[PDB]
């Protein structure tokens, strides 16, 4: 039939307590306090240059990411995995083994430098 | 995703409320009890509690939706559920 | 409005 | 302890609508018919004895399992949703902001100055809170799970503090 | 299907992010307009899905059916597989009957 | 020698360098999302080239580079098979997990762990990839599993609730 | 009720209804919420099979 | 089709084994018949490592087409003439199967035909 | 060996005569240094055996058995030293010798050159861990289970010792080498089917094999966390090492006699996983689980191929790590909530995360995921069974299967789901548990990239 | 922002299925009561849907427009060669 | 009426189902009136402990205990060797064990038979 | 509400829509119809089939080895 006039009582107390306890959930603005920290010179170059962002900057910004994160995880590591295949892994026989490439009529092998023959003229089927 | 105030709560339970062809929107008020106040009975009120689960997108169980008998205990349950405390 | 995350301690 | 008629017939009343919602979809269709659930429902809405009353009960419910849908809408957040119980991962017990290393704390000063305000208001509390339960509770113990308000000014509700300072749900 | 499948999954889950984590399609209705590029996507994607004609699932499932449909095979396999074919053009369109077209049932709050 | 084999293994490695980088400083900041998507998209663009060149001539090759032991006569090598099947799927799993990262640095926003879920992805992806291109059975049960159990803690991402987890 | 003396070791161990948790109300308040377990309450002998991460022995529609 | 319910819901002596076909001699009916011609030789297939059950009757076309799909690229719009007529050398191909089809039910029916004339006077 | 032995016998006198502050400190710093010097035994022969002197020698069998032991011997004194926090001074030392006496006579246990010596050696790792379980344990069950570890293992062991001294009496010796290379085949009688069931039933109890283990339950589940350290990590591989030596005289009995024993164990890791999904005690779990694996082992030893030496060696090894590490994890949270049951404290990752992850690793490696080297042992044994019948095949994968779910049911209850709401006492992990975990993890690994070093002398 | 919700009194069945519905149930001497709750599904830029081939067909008359652009564009580069 | 529902083990009646929700007697309403007050005594006992601000740890509960006990330690104590204990245990735990010897068994003697007259074909099996 | 406030939401009413967002779909649907048509415009062989089926009821028994019944 309702809420008694008791459970009317305590839900009403139980809501002001639980208001105030979710204002006092919300952060001051010095909150949350950081402590100290140091800045690199690569990224000190940065909050005097990036400091305004234009246009130009963004574009230059980012080719400086682009350049930095290709070489760091393109270059470096093409360069250590052709190192290591190259000099390591084809030091050994039948590591890297490669399937033939397909040879067809006329073709010409670079190696001997023979001319592969024309297959025999086609019986003609006309469509 | 927009928070959610005592404010809009109100206006928008009021709104389902003036919606209803059984309320008079002239004398509905906040705290209008739907069987006295308004000479519903619970069948209509039960209607009213699903109005409210359709309206907000959430469900209130029957235990607790047969004891909100006025506007603002709906209001009142909904920043409960809710933890709005403007 | 920013509040306030209850976390564990993730000092340790 | 149990559930009176009136009460039955409201909860099946209300499953029934909400199964009708998703067997109909659209919300022409859904008026419509559930204008005539409504009729159906007010057709014996003032019957003499409840003996026939229940027996009509025990009918609609056998009905209502034949019928409904085998998969009906649920809520997103409701239980069996699809949202279900998703943000449990996320709700950190209040006790654990004790075990916080001193220089986690000192970046929220306010919030913990206020922490320790509301655990000095819970500390101070509740010995007289224990005390309006005992004062409360007939010999042989409580035979309902209700709670009384607090009664005399200056007193909080008896057993507030985990209902008061539960975690939010959207808490992280 | 990686391209049309990983799409369908994305635009599904465009429409749940725009109705509040909501995920049934009797509570959908109306984003045909509402969600211009996501129905134009998901479109598209059920469309590529269902084997249209020179998009990219033609490419392969036409071509698979041709195969089965010519091979040395058990009968009842052929059968299942193309009622499955008609199914899925049917599911197809219960997604967009549902979510896109017809009017809104999903909560005021838009 | 070929570049082919370089850039088909160049491909799979730099999708490790963000697991490794999972616990520098970017793993702690708001950038590392955007970083782990922009190394997928690289990856998938480094792979068009053994597609392009089996494209032209149908370059195919196994790699053997590190022996791992011996059984008396059975020699367990890191084996990679680059082949049609690795070298055309390996670009389109990579651009489709390309879109998929950048949709969850929308769809996931609000996910206080989005780095993690992230980082989750990688490893997927990365076992997944190891699934694809391995010549031998032991390297793709190694996929495979590591690919299960991706998908276990994925799928129970929100472990809170007990319908994920089970 | 405990279970029939028939020599397999279940003493007074009282046998309650064998039925899983995720037939226990949801929108009760459970002290554990997720068990849908109360503090005290005598405990299924088989609440570690009947957990909802497990066998279910839910009513079905069919 | 039409052959599968002539064969199962009917007589399927009169229709043919899939699996068995040809039972009868390729010379039977069938005077100065001439063996197929093969153009591309087995080391050609070799070399352009056709796949097994590519190196088929048409095979010449396939290595013609592969071979200008290697030297078109990165046009891959070019050499459609090429697939054209590898398309139609399968075709040809495939009526030469149907051909035998309808040859060993023809033969079959008839064989079935001359048993019977020969069991109607005795 | 002696240069192994001699610095663990001075950690006696070391630990006798240090500061009572300096006990943990100068044990662990000189037990991992002792640690550092047992990994030389690793540099070891493609042919014969590292034969130092009449009554040691080292081989790729016992070798990874020692690093193990030596290295298990710190992580030990970091598992201890909370709990015995408020121990006395003598106490404390005596809790350390016996851990020293411990890991002595398995050295010396893992090198001898003699079957006889190898016996008495292997029967004295009794006394001190007796004395660890029943007077450090914290339950008054941990007495009975004291009495059943004690007399099982004896009533294995004393028939071994009769027939070990029938053998020196018959073939003149017990030395390892000479009864290798003076091996006569066992012929098909009721006295030689007896000696070998003497020669099998001690080491077939220490494993245990199922129907053997009830003592295994009560022994690891009572003890300390230390106990319960050794007794899963190197105190099962004895059974399992002594086996491997005392095989090469029983065939071909092993052809037939095996048949009982492998039906045993390849039913027993079916029974034993099926029991781990449905214990309420977290310890009770870890403990279950170590029968598995060591049917397992079972099978492999008695199937007595390369491959399934291989494969047996290789998981003792990663069995070893990883049921310590497991029983260290539930210690962690025995520790916090004074109880072993395993649904009490639930929802532990949104308060533990560091933790969680450790946990997610120990299951991991308890799964047997690939390329792990648990995954390799049982993989080989695994194929081995294989070609030993291909209807093995049933009953291992169902055994993986079932292993499966309960290591992740294990998971799932204890670390995920809702935390527990009145458990309010679980404090952050400390540095010395987080090292521990790690300690545990980082070289079960590391053996991935050398797999070698753990495959026995059949590689 | 405060979110100013529209003035109810606009709310209206007329014109709508539920005034179908509402004469339906009139007949039978029933009366929705709930009808103006629903009446913004049906109105507005909502007041108006495409069918299933209409909405299959977007972009089509434009496609079409591309491709016979595209068509007569390439017959004039044939009557180039 | 309708097709009635069989509820089952596995798939059991709904509340909704069941005739004795429908005939309720005044013993009826005692009995669940006393199962609310035992009820609400658990409940309070709990909730005091549980809101106590100086309280740590956790709140010890006798019936966790008592079932970790019954599942545990209270088995042999109360276990008889009857004929169904002892059917079932020479069932399940004897059964098993021959029923799998026997299958390896002739497994095995059908190879080594085969191995005999060389009718196995091992042609690249080095590796055992 | 907070930062990124180019969409307000609307209460019972139909969303707010962007020029760019329209012109996309437009494009993009436009795009694949285009494609449609000039891929059958091209390639009608790949719906309709290339060749003719043949008849097999159409062959003369000459052309097919059938001999009359008396050979
Ligand atoms: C080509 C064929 C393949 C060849 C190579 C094969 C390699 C393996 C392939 C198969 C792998 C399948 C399974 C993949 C992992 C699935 C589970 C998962 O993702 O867990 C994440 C989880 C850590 O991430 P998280 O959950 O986000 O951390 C949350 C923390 O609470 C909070 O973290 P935080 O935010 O504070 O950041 C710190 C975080 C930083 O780390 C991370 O964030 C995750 C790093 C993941 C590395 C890559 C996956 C693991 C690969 C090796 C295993 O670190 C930690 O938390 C501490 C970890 C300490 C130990 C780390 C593992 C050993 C050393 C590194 C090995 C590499 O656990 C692990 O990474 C452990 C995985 C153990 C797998 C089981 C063992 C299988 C066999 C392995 C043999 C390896 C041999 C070679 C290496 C030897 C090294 C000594
Ligand atoms: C991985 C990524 C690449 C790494 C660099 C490439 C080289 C490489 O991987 O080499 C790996 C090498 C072997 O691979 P490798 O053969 O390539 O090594 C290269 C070096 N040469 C050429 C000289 C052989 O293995 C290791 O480094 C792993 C060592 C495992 C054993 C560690 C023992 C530590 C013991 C601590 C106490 C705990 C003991 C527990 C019980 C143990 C019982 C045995
Ligand atoms: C050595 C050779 C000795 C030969 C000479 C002696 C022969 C006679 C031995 C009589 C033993 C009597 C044991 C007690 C008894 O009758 O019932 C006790 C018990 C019953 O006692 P209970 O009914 O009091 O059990 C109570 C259980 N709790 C505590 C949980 C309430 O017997 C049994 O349960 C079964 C007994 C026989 C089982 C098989 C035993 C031997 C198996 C093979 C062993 C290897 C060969
Ligand atoms: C069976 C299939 C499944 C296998 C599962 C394996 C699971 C374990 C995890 C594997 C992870 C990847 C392992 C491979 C990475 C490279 C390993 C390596 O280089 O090892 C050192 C290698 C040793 O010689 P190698 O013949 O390769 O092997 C000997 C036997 N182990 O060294 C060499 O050969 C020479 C290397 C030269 C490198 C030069 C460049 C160095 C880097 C740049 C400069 C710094
Ligand atoms: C007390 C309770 C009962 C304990 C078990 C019963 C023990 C005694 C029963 C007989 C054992 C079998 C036996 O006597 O074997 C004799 C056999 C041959 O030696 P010998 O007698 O010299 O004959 C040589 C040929 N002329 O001897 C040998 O070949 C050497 C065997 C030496 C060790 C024998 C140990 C007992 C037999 C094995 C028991 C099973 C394993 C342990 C299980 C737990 C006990
Ligand atoms: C709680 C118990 C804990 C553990 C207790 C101790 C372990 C169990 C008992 C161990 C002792 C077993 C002794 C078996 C001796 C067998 C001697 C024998 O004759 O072996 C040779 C025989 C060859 O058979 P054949 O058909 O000739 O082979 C083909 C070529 N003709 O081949 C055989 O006979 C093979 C063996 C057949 C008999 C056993 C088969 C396994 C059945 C399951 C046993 C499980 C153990 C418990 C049994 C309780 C009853
Ligand atoms: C799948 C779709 C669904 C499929 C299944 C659809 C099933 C539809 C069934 C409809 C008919 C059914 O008889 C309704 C029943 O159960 S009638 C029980 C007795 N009903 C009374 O009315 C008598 C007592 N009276 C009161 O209890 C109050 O008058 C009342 C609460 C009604 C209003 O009072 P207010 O609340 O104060
Ligand atoms: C107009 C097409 C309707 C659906 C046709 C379904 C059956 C297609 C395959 C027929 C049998 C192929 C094998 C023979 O013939």
């Amino acid at each position: 039939s309702g809420y008694t006039p008791d459970e009317k009582l305590r839900l009403q107390q139980l809501r002001e307590l639980r208001r105030r306890w979710l204002k006092d959930q919300e952060l001051s603005p010095r909150e949350p306090v950081l402590p100290p920290r140091r800045v690199w010179p690569m990224e000190q170059f940065w909050n005097k240059f990036l400091q305004d962002g234009a246009p130009w900057k963004n574009v230059i910004y980012k080719t400086y990411r682009h350049s930095i994160f290709a070489v760091t995880h393109v270059l470096i590591p093409v360069w250590i995995i052709h190192y290591y295949l190259k000099y390591h892994v084809t030091a050994k026989p039948y590591t890297v083994v490669e399937r033939k490439p397909r040879i067809f009529p006329g073709d010409t092998i670079l190696e001997t430098g023979e001319v592969i023959p024309l297959m025999k003229e086609f019986p003609d089927q006309h469509h | 995703a927009p928070p959610l105030t005592l404010e809009a709560i109100k206006d928008r339970v009021l709104y389902v409320l003036k919606l209803y062809d059984k309320i008079d929107p002239e004398k509905l008020s906040v705290n209008s009890h739907f069987m006295k106040d308004l000479g519903l009975d619970s069948l209509d009120q039960v209607e009213i509690i699903m109005a409210m689960e359709d309206e907000f997108g959430f469900e209130i169980p029957d235990i607790d939706a047969e004891k909100l008998m006025c506007p603002q205990e709906i209001v009142d349950y909904i920043a409960d559920k809710k933890d709005v405390y403007e | 409005k920013r509040l306030f995350i209850i976390k564990p301690s993730g000092f340790y | 302890a149990y559930l009176t008629h009136q009460q039955k017939v409201l909860r099946l009343y209300k499953r029934a609508l909400r199964h009708l919602e998703s067997w109909c979809v659209h919300r022409d269709k859904y008026r419509y018919f559930a204008c005539l659930m409504r009729a159906r429902f007010d057709e014996h809405k003032n019957e003499k004895d409840m003996v026939k009353a229940t027996q009509l009960l025990r009918q609609a419910e056998e009905e209502f399992w034949y019928g409904q849908h085998p998969q009906p809408y649920i809520f997103p957040e409701s239980p069996g949703g699809t949202s279900y119980e998703r943000y449990e991962c996320y709700k950190v017990p209040e006790w654990c902001l004790d075990d916080w290393h001193p220089s986690e704390k000192a970046m929220y000063p306010d919030y913990f100055a206020k922490r320790e305000q509301w655990k000095r208001l819970r500390r101070e509390s509740w010995e007289r809170e224990v005390k309006q339960l005992q004062e409360e509770t007939p010999p042989g113990g409580p035979r309902t799970e209700a709670l009384p308000p607090a009664r005399k000014e200056g007193d909080l509700p008896p057993l507030w503090w985990h209902i008061v300072t539960r975690p939010r749900e959207r808490p992280m | 299907h990686a391209f049309f499948k990983a799409m369908l999954f994305m635009c599904s889950g465009s429409i749940i992010h725009s109705l509040n984590d909501e995920q049934d399609i009797r509570k959908m209705g109306g984003l045909y307009k509402a969600m211009p590029f996501t129905t134009t996507a998901l479109i598209i994607g059920s469309l590529a899905l269902t084997g249209m004609p020179y998009l990219t699932g033609f490419y392969s499932k036409d071509l698979i059916i041709e195969a089965v449909n010519m091979s040395y095979t058990n009968a009842w396999a052929l059968l299942m597989t193309l009622i499955a074919t008609s199914l899925t053009a049917a599911y197809s369109t219960r997604i967009i009957f549902f979510a896109f077209l017809g009017k809104p049932r999903f909560p005021p709050l838009v | 020698m070929n570049p082919f084999a370089s850039l088909t293994l160049t491909t799979l490695i730099i999708l490790t360098i963000p697991i490794m980088m999972s616990n520098s400083n970017i793993y702690k900041t708001n950038l590392y999302p955007n970083y782990v998507k922009t190394t997928v998209s690289y990856a998938f663009t480094l792979s068009l080239v053994p597609l392009l060149m089996f494209m032209h001539t149908g370059q195919e090759m196994i790699i053997s580079n590190w022996h791992w032991m011996t059984l008396q006569t059975v020699e367990l090598s890191l084996s990679f098979k680059m082949d049609y099947f690795s070298v055309m799927f390996i670009p389109v799993a990579l651009f489709v997990t390309w879109s998929i990262m950048e949709f969850s640095m929308w769809y996931m926003h609000s996910d206080p762990f989005i780095n993690r879920f992230f980082k989750y992805l990688v490893l997927f992806l990365i076992t997944m990839m190891i699934l694809v291109t391995a010549n031998n059975l032991f390297q793709l049960f190694i996929g495979w599993e590591g690919v299960g159990i991706m998908s276990f803690l994925l799928i129970g991402w929100w472990h809170g609730r007990t319908d994920a987890n089970t | 009720e405990p279970y029939p003396d028939d020599g397999m070791g279940y003493g007074d161990y009282p046998k309650l209804p064998d039925r899983s948790q995720q037939e226990r109300d949801p929108w009760y308040d459970w002290d554990h919420p997720d068990l849908r377990l109360n503090w005290g309450e005598p405990i299924h002998w088989d609440l570690d099979m009947y957990i909802r991460n497990r066998v279910d022995t839910s009513p079905t529609p069919v | 089709g039409a052959h599968l319910a002539r064969r199962y819901l009917g007589d399927a002596s009169k229709e043919p084994d899939p699996l068995r076909m040809p039972t009868f001699p390729p010379d039977y009916g069938f005077p100065e018949r001439k063996e197929r011609e093969m153009v591309a030789t087995q080391q050609e297939m070799n070399d352009a490592q056709l796949m097994l059950q590519q190196r088929d009757y048409c095979a010449h076309y396939l290595i013609q087409l592969l071979k200008c799909k290697r030297d078109s690229f990165p046009n891959f719009l070019a050499c459609k003439h090429e697939q054209h007529d590898w398309d139609y050398c399968e075709h040809l191909d495939y009526v030469k199967r149907m051909k035998e089809f309808e040859r060993e039910r023809r033969l079959l029916q008839r064989k079935k035909r001359r048993e019977q004339r020969e069991a109607e006077m005795a | 060996m002696l240069k192994i032995i001699i610095p663990t016998t001075m950690l006696l006198p070391m630990t006798w005569m240090s500061k009572h502050n300096m006990i943990w400190i100068n044990a662990t710093v000189h037990s991992l240094l002792i640690s550092l010097i047992s990994l030389s035994l690793l540099n070891q022969l493609g042919e014969n055996s590292l034969n130092f002197s009449l009554t040691f020698f080292s081989d790729s069998l016992s070798a990874p058995l020692l690093v193990l032991t030596t290295w298990l011997l710190p992580l030990m004194l970091m598992a201890s030293q909370s709990h015995l926090s408020k121990e006395t001074t003598t106490r404390k030392k005596l809790y350390i010798t016996m851990l020293i006496l411990l890991q002595l006579f398995l050295i010396m246990t893992f090198t001898a050159t003699e079957l006889i010596l190898f016996y008495i050696l292997f029967e004295a790792t009794l006394v001190p861990t007796l004395i660890i379980i029943t007077r450090w344990g914290n339950q008054t069950e941990r007495l009975n289970a004291g009495l059943y570890f004690l007399f099982y293992t004896l009533a294995g062991s004393l028939p071994l010792l009769v027939a070990l001294v029938y053998i020196q009496n018959t073939t003149g010796s017990l030395n390892f080498l000479i009864i290798h290379y003076w091996s006569h085949p066992l012929s098909n009688s009721w006295s030689n089917i007896f000696m070998w069931l003497a020669c099998i039933m001690a080491f077939m109890v220490k494993m245990p094999l199922y129907g053997l283990h009830l003592w295994l339950p009560k022994a690891h589940v009572e003890a300390p966390i230390a106990g319960s350290m050794v007794l899963a990590a190197v105190l099962l591989k004895l059974g399992g090492y002594g086996m491997m030596r005392i095989t090469t005289i029983l065939n071909p009995l092993t052809n037939y006699m095996a048949y009982p024993f492998l039906m045993l164990s390849m039913w027993g890791m079916i029974m034993t996983s099926s029991i781990c999904l449905r214990q309420t005690d977290l310890k009770s779990l870890i403990a279950y689980s170590s029968v598995s694996h060591m049917a397992l082992v079972i099978v492999a030893i008695m199937i007595q191929t390369p491959w399934s030496f291989m494969g047996a060696t290789a998981l003792m090894i990663a069995h070893g790590l990883t049921s310590s590490m497991l029983f260290c994890l539930a210690n962690t949270n025995y520790e916090r909530v004074h109880s072993r049951t395993m649904i009490l404290a639930r929802g532990l990752q949104t308060l533990l995360p560091l933790m969680a992850t450790w946990w997610l690793m120990a299951s991991l490696t308890n799964l047997a995921l690939p390329p792990s080297i648990n995954l390799i042992g049982e993989l080989f044994i695994i194929t081995a069974s294989f070609s030993w019948s291909n209807i093995t095949i049933i009953l291992m994968g169902m055994n993986m299967m079932i292993t499966a779910l309960y290591s992740l049911y294990m998971l799932i209850t204890t670390q995920r789901g809702k935390y527990t709401h009145h458990i309010n006492n679980i404090k952050a992990s400390f540095t010395r548990e987080n090292a521990l975990m790690a300690l545990h993890i980082l070289p079960l690994l590391l053996l991935t990239l050398n797999p070698k070093m753990i495959l026995g002398p059949l590689y | 922002s405060k979110m100013e919700l529209p003035d109810y009194k606009q709310w209206k069945i007329e014109g709508t299925p539920l005034e179908t519905v509402q004469e339906k149930l009139a007949a039978r001497g029933l009366r929705d009561p709930w009808g103006r709750n629903e009446a913004w599904r049906y109105s507005g830029g909502f007041a108006n849907n495409v069918s299933f081939v209409g909405a299959l067909l977007k972009g089509f008359k434009w496609g079409f427009a591309a491709f016979v652009v595209a068509v007569g564009a390439e017959y004039y580069l044939e009557s180039q060669n | 009426s309708f097709p009635k529902y069989k509820p089952s083990r596995l798939a059991t009646l709904p509340a909704t189902l069941d005739p004795a929700e429908y005939d309720i007697s005044p013993e009826t309403r005692k009995a669940q009136a006393e199962r609310l007050a035992i009820r609400s005594r658990l409940k309070r006992e709990y909730l005091l402990q549980y809101n106590d601000p100086n309280r740590l740890g956790v709140i010890e509960d006798p019936a966790l205990i008592r079932w970790t006990y019954a599942r545990s330690a209270n088995i042999y104590p109360n276990f008889r060797p009857t004929p169904k204990t002892s059917l079932l245990g020479a069932l399940f735990g004897i059964g098993p064990l021959f029923f799998w010897y026997y299958v390896f068994k002739t497994d095995r003697d059908k190879k080594e038979k085969l191995i005999q007259e060389g009718k196995l074909d091992q042609t690249f099996n080095i590796s055992y | 509400a907070g930062g990124g406030v180019h969409i307000e939401p609307r209460y019972r009413q139909f969303p707010q829509l962007t020029r760019s967002q329209l012109i996309q779909a437009e494009f993009f649907s436009a795009t694949m119809w285009f494609w449609i048509l000039w891929r059958f415009w091209h390639d009608s062989d790949a719906v309709l089939g290339h060749f003719p089926y043949p008849d097999p009821s159409q062959w003369t028994d000459e052309e097919l080895g059938i001999l009359p019944d008396d050979e």
